[PDB]
């Protein structure tokens, strides 16, 4: 598994571009990650919010802000879509704070 | 309570948290299973959050054939949807 | 991470935190089973704490016949230990 | 559904008897209980443990001690068992104490 290394700073602002919407209709996009027990999970909906929406908006331009990443959004994140015809992608990016527990 | 206990036990008190609205307090009715689908798992639906794949959704399910999901019919659901996102991480490390 | 969610994500957490000891790490072997059994759900077996129903259990949780207890088939138990458990509590109210 | 009424006092050790395992070797007992998000709940073993005996110790006579009974056990219990050729018990008590929250 190849996952890109992103230096961050605990409580710093930022933004992450997450493609895989084609030239279509905004489809279902089943948000995923690779963690331990896995406490940032939540499925996301183009028409619907809910326990993350708070923490980490989502530009209707395909991205992601994070207003202060801390130690719990540190980890292997996957912003991956699914179509009704069977396609999704393997995305990995892997976020690393300079104050680790 | 045990860990593998409370993950199961949590997902009975979701269950019985959403149905109990109209219809039953046992079984869960097409509109509390839109509530349930907006609010846990929203996403799933290609119709964003209209009804469209929700009324699909609930013939699924429904296997007694009474339109009325059920725990037994439910869990099925949950346990697949985790298999299928398992069964990803395990490609994922490849 | 929504309510529902917490619930599947602990169960894959469970898993992955019994199943690497030896064999596999995506994979419940016998010794494996054996632990969780005698951690998580201790009591579900009818021999105590001992081999014998563990032996038969894996043999019938095994559906690929591997002899190993894959998350795709760990999942359907877990499942349907709930799904009777829920069951038990809608006949309870009568 | 009918329940057995119980007046217990916050703090107080109560004993309750189990009844349910037959005159055969003792086999597996699958406790249960009726409550909303139902937080004390703990499959129990004649040779296994877990976190829950720590809070209520079963006697080897069938009998379930609370050292102290809070607002957590507070709720209606369902002590069940299983035998191998399908049989249980539908025993329910409902424990009430005077200092409810």
């Amino acid at each position: 598994a190849m996952a890109q290394n992103i230096t961050a700073r605990i409580g710093e602002p930022l933004v992450l571009k997450c493609k895989g919407a084609p030239k279509k209709p905004p489809q279902r996009l089943e948000w995923k990650l690779n963690t331990g027990r896995t406490e940032a999970w939540k499925v996301l909906s183009p028409q619907g919010g809910g326990p993350w929406d708070s923490v980490a908006r989502v530009l209707p331009n395909g991205s992601l802000f994070l207003p202060a990443v801390g130690i719990q959004d540190e980890g292997i994140f996957r912003c991956q879509a699914m179509n009704r015809n069977g396609k999704e992608t393997k995305s990995n990016y892997r976020v690393r704070v300079y104050q680790i527990p | 309570m045990t860990e593998l206990e409370t993950a199961m036990g949590m997902i009975i008190d979701v269950f019985s948290r959403y149905s109990g609205s109209e219809g039953s307090t046992q079984t869960l009715t097409k509109g509390e299973l839109k509530v349930l689908m907006e609010k846990e798992l929203p996403g799933f639906l290609q119709s964003g959050k209209d009804k469209d794949a929700v009324d699909k959704l609930l013939k699924d399910l429904d296997a007694n054939g009474d339109a009325q999901v059920d725990f037994s019919e439910f869990i099925v659901f949950v346990a697949a949807i985790t298999s299928a996102c398992h069964k990803y991480f395990e490609k994922a490390g490849l």
